[PDB]
């Protein structure tokens, strides 16, 4: 939790400082808390071109300096989180290892971050190498290939993925890889409205309780940026009906994601769910509360979520904590009074003992999710081309899932756009000129 | 070979099968609901043998038939009823 | 309706709690526990509570 | 370098927790134990997809108890009936206190961790269930070694996070000495559900089923007789009610409650049997006939 | 060898539950194949409560139902074991699974009673045969029939509730919130069982009217249990008239 | 089967356990008129012949006696 | 004959032991208000299966 | 759910219980109840049934599992 | 014979009246598959045998185990006027060899005729090809066809041979007075290992 | 211990006696003689 907020804390500028002191961090750690951190310096060193591939080098696969799994896998990933949002050469530089290597927890950071890289290529070269990865059924390598996949492809509504995370889903029982390969054909899916009912109603309609669990994203994703009144009844009409627990959990998160471009509609929807004492119902809330106001805060969502923090039940407390961060997003203490005390809250979790686990979890991300890009970047409602913005959906609906694998939390970095004034000329040069500002 | 409209059967029709003088028909009746091979009740008011029970019948291929006379019209009243309780408040079934 | 699902539920879990009894506390102890005399039981010395 | 061997949240399917209630309920005041039979597939599921319970225990869940011998003898006679499965963990009930495991239990637990990482324990209290999902936490064992190594912390990593409640005295002192806490959630398809349901041949069949005429008259008339009763405290609640609030007008000019509630509920229940009986009735008389 | 002490059985829903389980488990077997296990549950008393079923070796072919593999000592050494897990499960008898009742059936009920202190045969099927329970019970019976046909063997089958004990009880309750038969809430919940059991009716009608035409035509044996069960029907005569109810309502909501 | 038993009965028998002494014997018929659950048994859900002790805290119990050593041996 | 006799405890203890009393009042069918030998009065059950 | 619930509660409603007399109301909530098994207990009062009737003088029971006053 | 699993087929006929074979040569065909049971456990425990029938409705009466004890018990009770529905016996035969309690093992069938064959050649020549393909290997011991007349069993052995875990031989004893434990002789207690 | 009189099939138990009003049986963790538990002798037993 530490890890993923400070690699959005001290993003947009280089940190030797950061190597040197947590050392002794890497060497502490275990299991997956290892992986996460390796992997996060790229956040941290976003951009710096030069120095990319110099700073993570020894973490990076060599034959002068090879690590552990961890430390190979969160190497490869860091040249892709660095120059996320495409990049031409950094691709293949991660495909010679994807395709000779062929591990486990070393080529799930692999598969991540090749997918940031080849981001919007559609290359079957890609598509062959992440299917091998998937093709094993080794746990890790699975979902982290299926999700990559989605990556390369989107936008473009690319058929032959659809069919490959499709078939593949169905004949295998793998709920890890499953969720993976689900979220894979939602990005795909995309701004594609009407169209993807014919999808949305084959995974529902399963006796599979887990293509449904997963099914959700789907539907998020592409009735995103006009919502069909079909599709958001379904996402309710499931919810109610199970016995399913983590099914119905998920059913509303998604709520918030297709009402993405009206943040209006989404309090009162996620109103009579908050009231309900089912903590799996009261999860999926906060969610979508958080992802609907991310661009446009209302003061509406921040009074519901109060409850679900101080909650019994482990969970809902760190969907709560996580959820309030990110609708603020980046307002300063001027704006109002409310981040201030959001910040403040967060450490309170962390000074008292009395407290879940979960919700210390949910505390420290929270603060740096808010805190994100040193106080300069903010995630965008809409464009201002009257449909959503792609940077700021892609990285919201992977966001989610943390618990399977916590790297993926990283992939937060594609909605951080900064705002300003820009007003380039010709010659790949911003100027130096000075801008008319009539505000305070 | 009468539906489950009637199982009522008049004396004088009851005679005129039995080819049996009308009188001597109903002791005839009484014995056999005595000894109880048939059940029912006699109205001598209306002159009706109301049968509420009759026995397993002869085992001949028409007699297999009149079963089926029955069970196929129920089939077709069956449908058309069914379609009326669900379109009583379509709305609420939860 | 939600409410009153959500009474009986918390109800049953609130409930289920074993004993519930009654002492007195006769006096405290520097030890910032008092001493409860339960009245056909065994003395018990335990910690305030923060109700 | 560093490997996984933690608790992951325990799935467990419809019929095995169905065998741990009943094996438990039975089971109790005694200490009893039994085994946990699935498969555990990736490094986020285990399947709990059957279970059994092998020899009971008397005082303690003791040591004697945890038999290689019929652990051995009862694995390969699953392989001949062509489900081989593994010993994913063992259970045990607690009457003693919700969600504790006994003195004699955490060494008894030790035996199934030597054998697989991923044995988990679940303590059942038939006692305090009454909704069946309730006090009823997996956990792990902690020895002197787990806790230099640090594994309590990574448990609760790859999941959901669960400590449990029941009594004080059984949280502090069970976090310390006897274990961690971690998850437990539920899948059960769909044709588990239907079995789930117990679709029933009478239960639909006497919807149709007609009940006597005279016995709805006779009913007509007992709960006239209810609403007469607060009908004396319903034309005095009437007389004035020219505030806000219904349920504070009734009491005030005398009627507990609401009388209007007490009248409406009592024809409610006699108007449901005889509209559905007439329903029926109508109905089964044309279609026999 | 044969005895009755079957009656009437409940059934847990763990028996349902484990049946379908174990058979597509035991070596993915097809689901409209004949497939015994051992059936448990409380036994050598009149009532007939099925607790639970554990699989014993099962292998259906296809080029025959007259073969078919079992494995009868594996009934024997269950029957002792069940007793530690609960006092109430010891062996009742086996379990078959679908679609029909079948000749080749009534080789392995004969086996059964000796390795059982008598058996009962019941059919858990993976579907419904009607829109209630999937679980038929039978008794082996011996009877004259008569139409050119000589005394069959044949099983008469035996009604079927449903009921628990309390620890399967609990834990069903918390889990269900499904629309079921009925719930009961409110009077439209009552319509819905209403449109079950004439639905349930419909069904019924038909297995009967295709095989009155079979009796007919290949002179199939005349079980005198069916001719005069549909003969009963017929012969009650419908009769309904007068109802009625109040209309005290109108006042109290008018009153709100 | 037999081992089976053998070892649980002997976890049974160790410590902790109550003494007490016996003051009369019953030895009633077994199944009174009941039905419940496993068989017709000396003792289980249906139990026939029991012995009453007068425990050291004044408290009687009757309570059936186990086969191994049975209540007409009691 | 060795297995019954041992396996005797085996169910009983599933059945759980019996504390005993003697009836104190017939109020209703349904519960009886009971009296324990030991001497703290219960409320139980009649089962129809006696 | 609520019909579900209420099922839940009768169950404990009936037996086990362990009598004793009911003295006298101290809150609408919780009351104070002296029992036969040799303990003074404070018992919380079940909800969504009366517990307005249950304040005067009157023998009581009290669940075993639960320890509340049913 | 090593990590072999067989399983025997009684033959119960009606052919199995005569007592050229003492004491009656259905008791005398049960104690020349019980020696020969024996032998196979007693020369390799690695060995197991299981019991099928063609009498009555097939089944598999009991199953492939190290213990000759759990086949012999119910061998001397299956009824001595059974059928002679050779290719039934051999299916379920095969499906037990299947599901065994370790399988490691190679499958194996030793039949025994008691009687010339009621069902077709043809279709035993049939059933020999499929058979062969599964890897279920049939070894066919004979004195009961030559009561009458010339074994048909030769035809059915020569189909199988081919693909096999070990050898399939057609072991011939006198169908007199020699009786029908003279067997153990011939080799059927390891096959030929034959490919 | 009130009185030495048992030592039913394992090294000798007799009917030691706690001050709750209950009677129970002594096993070893030390030793157990016929002169470790007499008449007289109190002992120093487990809860559990």
């Amino acid at each position: 939790a530490t890890v993923i907020a400070n690699s959005f804390m001290h993003c947009g500028t280089t940190s030797d400082q950061f190597l040197r002191d947590n050392l002794e961090w890497l060497a502490r750690a275990t299991n997956w808390a290892k992986f996460t951190a390796t992997a996060s310096l790229g956040v941290i060193h976003k951009g710096h071109e030069k120095e990319a591939l110099q700073l993570m080098a020894t973490y990076l696969p060599k034959d002068t300096s090879p690590g552990s799994a961890y430390q190979e896998g969160g190497g490869l990933y860091a040249l892709g989180l660095i120059h996320a949002n495409h990049g031409g050469d950094i691709i293949d530089y991660l495909l010679n290892q994807l395709k000779n290597a062929s591990n486990d927890i070393v080529r799930h950071g692999g598969s991540l971050g090749l997918g940031l890289a080849a981001m919007g290529t559609a290359r079957q070269d890609v598509y062959d190498l992440l299917k091998t990865n998937l093709y094993q059924d080794d746990a890790v390598t699975g979902e982290a290939a299926g999700l990559a996949l989605g990556l390369v492809m989107l936008g473009s509504k690319n058929t032959q993925a659809i069919e490959d995370m499709v078939g593949y889903a169905q004949e295998t029982q793998h709920e890890k890889i499953l969720r993976g390969l689900a979220v894979g054909i939602a990005l795909v899916m995309y701004g594609r409205m009407e169209e993807a009912d014919a999808l949305i109603e084959s995974l529902c309609r399963d006796k599979d309780p887990i293509l449904r669990r997963s099914g959700m994203y789907t539907v998020a994703m592409a009735y995103c940026g006009s919502g069909n009144n079909k599709a958001i009844r379904r996402l309710l009409h499931v919810a109610v009906s199970d016995v399913n627990d983590d099914v119905r959990r998920a059913a509303v998160e998604s709520l918030g994601f297709i009402l993405f471009r009206t943040p209006e509609q989404c309090p009162s929807v996620v109103s009579l769910l908050s009231e309900s004492y089912n903590p799996h119902v009261r999860y999926g809330a906060a969610m979508a509360l958080g992802v609907c106001c991310a661009g446009t805060g209302n003061k509406e969502a921040i009074n519901l979520l109060e409850p679900m923090t101080n909650d019994p039940v482990n969970y809902v407390r760190q969907g709560a904590l996580i959820a309030s961060a990110l609708i603020m997003i980046q307002q300063t203490e001027i704006t109002c009074p409310k981040v201030n005390q959001f910040r403040q809250l967060y450490s309170k979790v962390i000074n008292d003992k009395h407290d879940d686990v979960m919700a210390k979890f949910g505390a420290i991300l929270a603060q740096g999710i808010l805190d994100a890009g040193g106080h300069n970047v903010t995630i965008s409602l809409q464009s201002r081309t009257g449909h959503t913005h792609m940077p700021s959906v892609v990285g919201v609906l992977v966001f989610t899932q943390f618990w399977f694998w916590f790297p993926l939390s990283h992939f937060l970095s594609l909605a951080y756009t900064p705002t300003c004034i820009i007003g380039l000329n010709k010659d790949l040069k911003m100027p130096k000129v000075q801008y008319k500002s009539n505000c305070k | 070979t009468r539906p489950a409209n009637h199982r009522q059967l008049t004396f004088e029709e009851i005679a005129k099968s039995a080819k049996i003088t009308v009188n001597k028909v109903e002791l005839l009746v009484m014995k056999a609901l005595s000894v109880g091979l048939v059940r029912g009740s006699i109205d001598e008011v209306d002159k009706r043998v109301h049968m509420t029970w009759v026995q397993p019948r002869v085992l001949d291929l028409q007699q297999i038939k009149g079963m089926k006379d029955r069970l196929e019209l129920w089939c077709t009243d069956v449908k058309s009823m069914e379609l009326l309780v669900e379109h009583q408040a379509q709305d609420i079934l939860t | 309706l939600n409410a009153k699902v959500r009474l009986l539920r918390e109800e049953l879990q609130l409930l289920q709690e074993q004993g519930s009894y009654v002492g007195e506390v006769v006096r405290a102890m520097d030890k910032k526990k008092v001493l409860v005399k339960v009245h056909p039981e065994g003395k018990f010395v335990v910690d305030v509570d923060k109700n | 370098a560093p490997a996984v061997d933690t608790a992951e949240q325990v799935y467990i399917s419809s019929l095995a927790l169905l065998k741990m209630l009943k094996h438990g309920r039975a089971g109790v005041p005694m200490e009893v134990m039994g085994l946990m039979l699935g498969e555990f597939v990736d490094d986020y599921t285990v399947r709990v997809i059957d279970v059994f319970a092998m020899p009971q225990s008397g005082t303690g869940v003791s040591v004697e108890a945890v038999d290689p011998v019929f652990q051995a003898k009862m694995l390969d006679m699953l392989k001949q009936t062509g489900r081989p499965e593994m010993v994913v963990g063992w259970y045990h009930s607690h009457p003693g206190f919700g969600c504790w495991l006994s003195g004699v239990d955490i060494n008894t637990q030790q035996s199934f961790e030597a054998l697989s990482e991923r044995a988990v324990a679940v303590v059942v209290d038939p006692i305090q269930s009454v909704k069946g999902k309730v006090v009823i936490d997996a956990f792990r064992l902690i020895n002197a070694n787990m806790m230099v190594l640090g594994h309590e912390p990574r448990q609760t990593t790859s999941n959901l996070g669960h400590l449990n409640k029941p009594s004080i005295q059984a949280l502090i002192h069970g976090l310390n000495r006897h274990y961690y806490s971690i998850t437990i959630n539920y899948r059960k398809n769909e044709l588990e559900q239907k079995m789930l349901l117990n679709l029933h041949k009478k239960s639909w069949m006497e919807g149709l089923t007609l009940q006597d005429y005279s016995e709805h008259c006779k009913h007509n008339e007992s709960v006239v007789k209810e609403m007469l009763e607060l009908a004396k405290n319903y034309n005095k609640a009437v007389e004035e009610e020219d505030k806000m609030t219904p349920e504070q007008l009734a009491i005030k000019n005398v009627g507990k409650q609401d009388p209007k509630r007490h009248l409406e509920e009592h024809v409610d229940v006699l108007m449901t049997s005889n509209i559905v009986q007439c329903l029926a009735a109508m109905l089964d008389t044309v279609v026999f006939k | 060898m044969p005895e009755l002490a079957v009656q009437k059985v409940v059934v847990h829903p763990l028996v349902l539950l484990s049946v379908v389980d174990h058979f597509n488990r035991i070596g993915k077997v097809g689901n409209q194949k004949r497939v015994v296990g051992v059936l448990l549950g409380s036994w050598q008393k009149k009532v007939l409560d099925v607790s639970n079923s554990f699989a014993v070796p099962f292998d259906e072919d296809d080029k025959d139902d007259s073969v078919w593999f079992l494995d009868h000592d594996y009934l024997e050494n269950m029957y002792g074991m069940f007793k530690k897990v609960n006092a109430r499960e010891r062996i009742v008898g086996w379990y078959h699974t679908g679609p029909k009742l079948h000749k080749n059936d009534i080789a392995i009920n004969e086996l059964m009673k000796r390795y059982c202190p008598n058996s009962v045969l019941v059919i858990i099927d993976v579907k419904p045969k009607d829109l209630g329970l999937p679980t038929e019970a039978y008794i082996s019976v011996e009877e004259v029939h008569d139409d050119g046909t000589p005394t069959s063997k044949t099983f008469e089958h035996v009604t079927s509730e449903i009921g628990a004990e309390e620890a399967e009880e609990v834990g069903v309750e918390h889990l269900l919130r499904d629309i079921k038969d009925t719930t009961v809430g409110t009077l439209s919940q009552r319509i819905t069982n209403q449109v079950h059991g004439l639905k349930g009716l419909n069904s019924k009608l038909l297995d009967i009217r295709t095989y009155l035409e079979k009796v007919a035509s290949g002179k199939l044996p005349i079980n005198h249990h069916i001719i005069y069960q549909l003969q009963d029907v017929f012969n009650l005569l419908p009769d309904a008239s007068l109802q009625e109810f109040v209309k005290a309502f109108y006042l109290k909501t008018n009153d709100q | 089967k037999i081992k089976e038993n053998s070892e649980k009965i002997k976890v049974n028998k160790t410590l902790p356990y109550l003494v007490s002494n016996v003051i009369e014997l019953l030895d009633v018929d077994p199944n009174d008129q009941e039905e419940d659950g496993a068989n017709i048994d000396l003792d289980s859900q249906r139990k026939g012949k029991c012995a009453v002790i007068k425990t050291s805290t004044r408290q009687t119990y009757f309570l059936p006696v186990i086969g191994l050593v049975d209540a007409e041996k009691l | 004959k060795q297995y019954e006799k041992s396996e005797n405890d085996l169910k009983a203890l599933q059945s759980v032991g019996q504390i005993v009393g003697e009836v104190l009042k017939q109020l209703t069918e349904e519960k009886f208000i009971v009296k324990a030998t030991n001497g703290p009065r219960y409320v139980v059950g009649c089962r129809r299966q006696l | 759910e609520f019909l579900h619930a209420q099922e839940e509660v009768k169950r404990i409603q009936s037996i086990p219980l362990v009598i004793g007399q009911f003295l006298e109301a101290v809150d609408q909530n919780t009351a104070i109840v002296g029992s036969t098994t040799g303990s003074n207990y404070y018992v919380r009062i079940l909800s969504t049934i009366d517990r307005e009737l249950l304040k005067p003088n009157a023998s009581v029971a009290l669940h075993k599992h639960s320890n509340a006053l049913v | 014979m090593v990590l072999e699993s067989t399983m025997v087929c009684v033959d119960n006929s009606e052919y199995m009246r005569n007592g050229d074979f003492l004491p009656t040569r259905l008791q005398a065909q049960q104690d020349a598959v019980n020696i020969v049971c024996h032998s196979k456990t007693r020369s390799n425990p690695e060995n197991n045998v299981g019991l099928i029938t063609l009498a009555n409705d097939c089944e598999v009466l009991t199953t492939l185990t190290p213990d000759t004890g759990r086949i012999l018990s119910k061998l001397h009770t299956v009824q001595p006027k059974g059928k002679i529905t050779f290719c039934t016996g051999i299916r379920v035969a095969h499906l037990a060899l299947k599901h065994r309690q370790g399988k490691n093992h190679k499958m194996r069938i030793i039949a025994f005729v008691g009687s010339p064959v009621e069902d077709n050649e043809k279709d035993l020549v049939k059933l020999a090809k499929r058979l062969k393909k599964e890897k279920v290997n049939v070894d066919i011991i004979n004195f009961g066809e030559e009561e009458v007349n010339t074994e048909k069993l030769t035809a059915f052995v020569n189909t199988l041979n081919g693909k096999d875990g070990t050898g399939s031989h057609l072991v011939t004893v006198p169908p007199g007075p020699s009786l029908a434990d003279a067997l153990i002789s011939s080799p059927i207690l390891a096959g030929e290992g034959g490919a | 211990c009130t009185k030495i009189i048992n030592a039913d099939s394992e090294d000798p138990k007799y009917i030691i006696n706690v001050k709750q009003f209950a009677k129970f049986v002594v096993d070893l963790s030390d030793q157990v003689a016929p002169t470790d538990i007499e008449e007289g002798m109190r002992v120093g037993v487990d809860r559990n």
